[PDB]
């Protein structure tokens, strides 16, 4: 929080498993901004998605 | 009485308007806001019903 | 292994602290216009409060 979120960035890399949202449209992530984000990032097998 | 009745009956219409009807959020502008044309079609649908 | 990020946030519960690269525009008062306020969709005459 407390920053500026671009998600252009976050599109260009075309290496993502699953690019999916279920809150809003995925075209319209650098449309909506948000009030607090929580990433909750970790590193598990792939077939767990 | 009658008054009363006529008033009631346009104060349960107003209140209609916030209830979700199973939707994802009640406002319109939102869900323009954060779906896509091919995807607020359900819960758009949903609002109109 | 995948890095799993779950982009998990929080919407319209505070005001903003996390938005992108969305320029601000003039605040313009008294006229008819599609204004974009805080992210939500509004449309009218802005009058000071």
């Amino acid at each position: 929080s407390n920053c500026v979120a671009d998600y252009s960035v976050l599109y260009n890399s075309a290496s993502f498993s699953t690019f999916k949202c279920y809150g809003v449209s995925p075209t319209k992530l650098n449309d909506l901004c948000f009030t607090n984000v929580y990433a909750d990032s970790f590193v598990i097998r792939g077939d767990e998605v | 009485d009658v008054v009363n009745q006529n008033a009631q009956a346009l104060n349960t219409l107003v209140k209609q308007l916030s209830s979700n009807f199973g939707a994802i959020s009640s406002v319109l502008n939102d869900i323009l806001s954060r779906l896509d044309p091919p995807e607020a079609e359900v819960q758009i649908d949903r609002l109109i019903t | 292994p995948y890095r799993v990020v779950v982009l998990s946030f929080e919407l319209l519960h505070a005001p903003a602290t996390v938005c992108g690269p969305k320029k601000s525009t003039n605040l313009v008062k008294n006229k008819c216009v599609n204004f974009n306020f805080n992210g939500l969709t509004g449309t009218g005459v802005l009058t000071e409060s």
